[PDB]
């Protein structure tokens, strides 16, 4: 406290009337695992599969290159 | 994030260079086969 100015430096400040946010902040947890998910999924799903895709038979092609037939 | 994007952006180009070159190869094994069958063909025909 200050005569004009307060600072809050809270450790858990949340806008609320009662201590019972339990509800939300569970809600908050879910909701940044769930975005971890799409990341572990989207990252893997997408990439990891077209990663083993992409490098399929590269040299089966490079070596009938030079085929003259 | 930022490396992710570099990551990302560099198997972004070594595909395109690959695609560049499955063109190449496909133009010359496409002419060369043309070719072999007309090989075939004149071959063929030379005989009756």
């Amino acid at each position: 406290v200050q005569p004009h100015v307060v600072t809050v430096l809270a450790d858990t400040a949340i806008r609320a009337d009662n201590l019972d946010e339990a509800a939300i902040l569970e809600a908050r947890k879910n909701a940044e695992q769930l975005l971890a998910n799409q990341k572990s999924d989207l990252d893997s799903a997408a990439a990891l599969a077209a990663l083993a895709e992409t490098a399929a038979q590269l040299e089966t092609i490079r070596k009938i290159k030079n085929r003259a037939q | 994030q930022s490396a992710r994007m570099v990551a990302m952006k560099a198997a972004t180009d070594n595909a395109g260079q690959l695609i560049k070159d499955l063109q190449l190869i496909y133009n010359k094994l496409r002419q060369a086969a043309i070719t072999q069958e007309i090989s075939e063909i004149v071959g063929g025909a030379a005989a009756v």
